[PDB]
Order: structure tokens, then C-alpha cells, then sequence
């Protein structure tokens, strides 16, 4: 488990910034969107000029407008985003959770932990000579 | 884009065909989405290093010479393998511990693990309960199969007649001295090549040796240089001129 | 057997050479990227402003030109951006503190010799040297 | 764990008060900004000077103006100094957390707690 390279640490850290945009573009997507439209009308010396429509108008256009005449991309971006770095998650998250080849590391580890654990290979490491152990290590790296 | 134009049918519904619209936001999510695409760019280039070290240096073996190098290189030479990828991953991790690995797996070393629990698996008693035999105290790994001698051996001085039929020790312990009561000693169906001093003290200790059923290339040749042996037993020297 | 360890330690180590030189580029870089954000941020800290005016392309939809415009948020914004300047300037100050000590006395060796001269305090003299730079990170915790 | 020096702590503690006013001015920044702008026209007493204008042509000058005439530093700084901390703590933490270096220290502060536990060299450096 704590075999991975380091490319697969930056994987996991890159991963969790690029959800972090993710559900920053979707939750400022969903309160704060919107869009304003006012019609282009041509195609005391300056005074505003004045159109006869009114604020139920503009909602409505805005909806119609909002909805129609523009980018689906620009309208999904964050869930495209959190959608497709739940792909990356489910690479890296589903190849060490595959279920036997897990099971291939996960005995893998226990005897590797142990084959750091053993003193005995500090001592058979560490050198006609002598020197007594005791019992159950010999138990142990039998 | 921010500001987009937009030409609708509501005209029967507002009267109007064109509408100016300003999209408030798109800056907001122009800059993240440069940002976020160079995020993908670091993130799958490093994706492609990756690959790059799997079609550069990689292989299913390429580990193994790594550890029969590095076992030339630690002094246990022959050494065997298991499966060389998942150690190339912890090979990137630290060959430290790659070291740690290869050293538990030589069979020299085991061997001298499992000859340990020989060497603290006999018991006084044992030993002790096979002392006194034929015409004296007699005793056996005759017949055993055992793998070593004990070193409990050399503790017990009573003993007078050793019977060593079946056994791998080409070396005995320097120690054995310590029986200054052995004097006949049978060693057969072995090949013990001691390569010690402890020769010098069996030079001025014993009378009597055993190597029956031995072939042509397991008599071992430096033994017989004590020369204070009085009577010899070459049962099975099926020899030619 | 630890006393085996420790030999092993002093074995596979070979004077940690990969911590400090990746210490040492971390802090640099830390550095130089504190004086690269004080030089820009402190020239935009006038560019907040509370009233600015404005001059567009707006005059066929509206008729108008010039927009007097109130950010009713930019004190706001200008105490917690000289207030956070405030504190970055103290956060690469400490960052200085550091890299001086990295320039002014320690080394490959300075704690070699401080085992040394501790051990000739210490009167069990004549003791090697594992590597330096970890453990003056632990003599700056205790000489202890 | 514990072998990180002081000016390290101050760094953490620097390193979170820091994003804490980055998260205060992210969210204050969405949730309440916007520009009041309106026009500069000229360029029994009191009465009140109108315009003709409607809501959203209100609205829209506000959009306009503040996207173009005003300064991206004014804009986004919380984002800069949200980003730009995580830099500083990224360094920190990443020279902890490399890996080859961590299995350094790891092993290290490993057998040196060993070193401290050790019963004989309290009793061996008493005497």
C-alpha cells in the first residue's frame, strides 16, 4: 500500500485539486449563473434611451436565450470536469482494487513487511563464525 | 465567448429578432478552464515519463540480474527470483529494501537458519538418553538422515564413540576438542572436509575411522594426515588400478 | 543488533547527499517566488480602487458614454490586501532567517565535528560521524 | 514527525491564517460583489435629476463595465492568494512527502527513537 511510485502520489494530488475545481465550477455554476440579454434595435445632448418591454420580458428572453443560443460546453463544463476525473480516480483506484491481483499484493506486503521485520536478516545480513539466537525467530523464518 | 448575440423566435411574443447578451461569467470560467487544461498537460506528460521509463527500462528479468549482481555484489552469490516487475516498483521505492529481500532468499542463508534450529533443537537430554552403547558410550546420527551435528555434541565429554552415517556437515566445529573421551569415530556416508584447525586436535586425539560405503570422490583427503590413527575401515572402496 | 543497525545506517547512507540538495532547492525556491509576489502586489495595491469611471462601447444600446462607478467593496479589499501583505512580508522574513542559516554554519560536516567536540566533552572520545545535516535539524530540537 | 524546526510551525500556522483570509474573501467575493455604475451626463432648488433607463439596461452597463474597465488584480485576488498559498504549503509538505527522501527520514527517526529508549546508554552515559 505504501509501494506506490512517485508519479502515482502526484496522480493522487493533481486528482484531488482537479476535483476541488470541479465542484467549485458547479457550485458557482448553479448560484451565481446567469445571463442578461437587451435587443440591438438599429441592425440634453445625450439621454437614455428607453425600450417598451418590461422585467418579465427580460426573464423570459433571458431563459430563452440562456437555453438556446449558447455553448453546451460553457453550460456543462464543471460536470464534464467532474465527471472525467472520476475516470482518472476509478484508473489508479480500480487497478489496486482489481480483486486477485490485490490479493497478489496484499500477501505480497505481509511478507515483505516481515522480511523487513526479521532481525535474524540483520543478523545473517550483518555477517567460521558463531552466536546463538533463541527459539521462536527460527519458528518465525521457517 | 463573454458576449455572445443571440436571434430567437419570440418576436411575436416581444417584438424584437436580436439580442445583445452578456454572459457574466465566461472570464471566470475561460481562466479556470486554461488553468485546468494545464493541469491535464502536467498531469498526463508525467503519465507519459511513465511510460517512457516502461518502454525504456523495463523488463521481467532486468530486476533479477539486479539481484544475482547484487548478490556478487553481497557476497551470497546464488540467489533465486520472484517476480521482477512489482520489485522494479519497490526497486524504484528503495533498493534498500530490495537488499533486504534477496538476503533473506539465499538458500546458504536459510540453510545456516534451519542448521541453528538444529544447533538449539537437540537438548542435553536428548543426546543424554543415547549416551551407553555396545562396548561404550556410543552415539548416533547413524541412520538419522540429519542434516548437521549438534553442537550440544561437544558440551557432553562422556562420549567415546562417534556414529556419523548419513549426514551433509562437510565441516565440523573447531569446538569438538572439548570431547577429550572420543576417541572412534564413524564417519560414513558423509563427506566431512572440515577445513579447520580442529585437525591438529584430532591429531593428538584419535585411533579409529569409519568411511564404509564412501565412493571414489568422497573420501575426503585432508583428514588423513593425523597420524596418531591406529585402524582404518575402508568398507566400499569399489576402486580400479 | 541496534548497534548493527546503526552501523548499517552509517553504511547505506553515504552523507545523505539527495535530502540536502533537496532541501535546498525547496527553500530556495520559496525565496525567490516570496520577492517575486511582493514586487507585483505591492505595485497593484493603488490599483484597487473604490470610484472608478468608465468610458465604453455602449452608446447604441444605450446612448451613453461615461459611467461614474462605485465598487462598494474595495476598502474592503484594500485592508485585507495590506493586511496580508503585512503577514507575507513577516512569512519571508523567516524564510531569509533560514536561508541564512543554510549560508552562515551548516554544512556537510558541522556536526560531525560537533560529535566530536561533544565527545571530547563528553569523554568517550574518539566517536565517528553520521551524516550532519539531519542532525542538525535534531540540534536544532536538543543537543540532548 | 517531530523533527520539523520552529520556524517550520510558524510557516503551518502563517500557512493557514493565510488561506483562512483566502477563503474569506472567495466567498465574500461570489457571493457580494458587484458595481453600482450610472452615467455622467453633462460632461424649489433641489429637484431630482431622472434618466431614461430601464433595469437591466442598469444591469447590463454593470456587466459591461465591470468586466472591462476594471483591474483583474482587484478582480481576483483571493484566487491569487488561494493559489499562491497552496504553493508555499506545497513546498513545505513536499519536501516531507517525497518519497525515497521519506523512506530516508522514516528509517531514520525510526532507530533514533530506539536511541532514546535505549536503557544501556542512559545507564552507560550516567557513568
Amino acid at each position: 500500500r505504501i509501494l506506490k511510485p512517485w508519479w502515482d502520489v502526484f496522480t493522487d494530488y493533481i486528482s484531488i485539486v482537479m476535483l476541488m475545481i470541479a465542484v467549485f465550477g458547479g457550485t458557482l455554476q448553479v448560484t451565481q449563473d446567469k445571463m442578461i440579454c437587451l435587443p440591438c434595435k438599429w441592425v440634453t445632448g445625450p439621454t437614455g434611451i428607453k425600450y417598451d418591454l418590461d422585467r418579465h420580458q427580460y426573464n423570459y428572453v433571458d431563459a430563452v436565450c440562456y437555453e438556446n443560443r449558447l455553448h453546451w460546453f460553457a453550460k456543462y463544463f464543471p460536470y464534464l470536469v467532474l465527471l472525467h476525473t472520476l475516470i482518472f480516480l476509478a484508473c489508479s483506484n480500480f487497478w489496486f482494487k482489481f480483486p486477485r491481483t490485490s490479493s497478489k499484493l496484499e500477501h505480497f506486503v505481509s511478507i515483505l513487511l516481515k522480511c523487513f521485520d526479521s532481525p535474524w536478516t540483520t543478523r545473517a545480513l550483518s555477517e567460521s563464525e558463531t552466536g546463538v539466537l533463541d527459539k521462536k525467530e527460527g519458528e518465525q523464518a521457517k | 465567448k463573454f458576449d455572445v448575440d443571440c436571434t430567437v423566435d419570440i418576436e411575436s411574443l416581444t417584438g424584437y429578432r436580436t439580442y445583445r447578451c452578456a454572459h457574466p461569467l465566461a472570464t471566470l470560467f475561460k481562466i479556470l478552464a486554461s488553468f485546468y487544461i494545464s493541469l491535464v498537460i502536467f498531469y498526463g506528460l508525467i503519465c507519459m515519463y511513465t511510460l517512457w521509463w516502461m518502454l525504456r527500462r523495463s523488463l521481467k528479468k532486468y530486476s533479477f540480474e539486479s539481484i544475482r549482481e547484487e548478490s556478487s555484489y553481497s557476497d551470497i552469490p546464488d540467489v533465486k527470483n520472484d517476480f521482477a516487475f512489482m520489485l522494479h516498483l519497490i526497486d524504484q521505492y528503495d533498493p534498500l529494501y530490495s537488499k533486504r529481500f534477496a538476503v533473506f532468499l539465499s538458500e546458504v542463508s536459510e540453510n545456516k537458519l534451519r542448521q541453528l534450529n538444529l544447533n538449539n533443537e537437540w537438548t542435553l537430554d536428548k543426546l543424554r538418553q543415547r549416551l551407553t552403547k555396545n562396548a561404550q558410550d556410543k552415539l548416533e546420527l547413524h541412520l538419522f538422515m540429519l542434516s548437521g551435528i549438534p553442537d550440544t555434541v561437544f558440551d557432553l565429554v562422556e562420549l567415546e564413540v562417534l556414529k556419523l552415517e548419513l549426514i551433509p556437515d562437510v565441516t565440523i566445529p573447531p569446538s569438538i576438542a572439548q570431547l577429550t573421551g572420543l576417541k572412534e569415530l564413524w564417519l560414513y556416508h558423509t563427506a566431512a572436509k572440515i577445513e579447520a584447525p580442529a585437525l591438529a586436535f584430532l591429531r593428538e586425539n584419535l585411533r579409529a575411522l569409519h568411511i564404509k560405503f564412501t565412493d571414489i570422490k568422497e573420501i575426503p583427503l585432508w583428514i588423513y594426515s593425523l597420524k596418531t590413527l591406529e585402524e582404518l575401515h575402508l568398507t566400499g572402496n569399489l576402486s580400479a588400478e | 543488533a541496534l548497534f548493527e543497525k546503526v552501523k548499517k545506517f552509517r553504511t547505506h547512507v553515504e552523507e545523505g547527499d539527495i535530502v540536502y540538495r533537496l532541501y535546498m532547492r525547496q527553500t530556495i525556491i520559496k525565496v525567490i517566488k516570496f520577492i517575486l509576489i511582493i514586487c507585483y502586489t505591492v505595485y497593484y495595491v493603488h490599483n484597487i480602487k473604490f470610484d472608478v469611471d468608465c468610458t465604453v462601447d455602449i452608446e447604441s444600446l444605450t446612448g451613453y458614454r461615461t459611467y461614474r462607478c462605485a465598487h462598494p467593496l474595495a476598502t474592503l479589499f484594500k485592508i485585507l490586501a495590506s493586511f496580508y501583505i503585512s503577514l507575507v512580508i513577516f512569512y519571508g522574513l523567516i524564510c531569509m532567517y533560514t536561508l541564512w542559516w543554510m549560508l552562515r554554519r551548516s554544512l556537510k560536516k558541522y556536526s560531525f565535528e560537533s560529535i566530536r567536540e561533544e565527545s571530547s566533552y563528553s569523554d568517550i572520545p574518539d566517536v565517528k560521524n553520521d551524516f550532519a545535516f539531519m542532525l542538525h535539524l535534531i540540534d536544532q530540537y536538543d543537543p540532548l
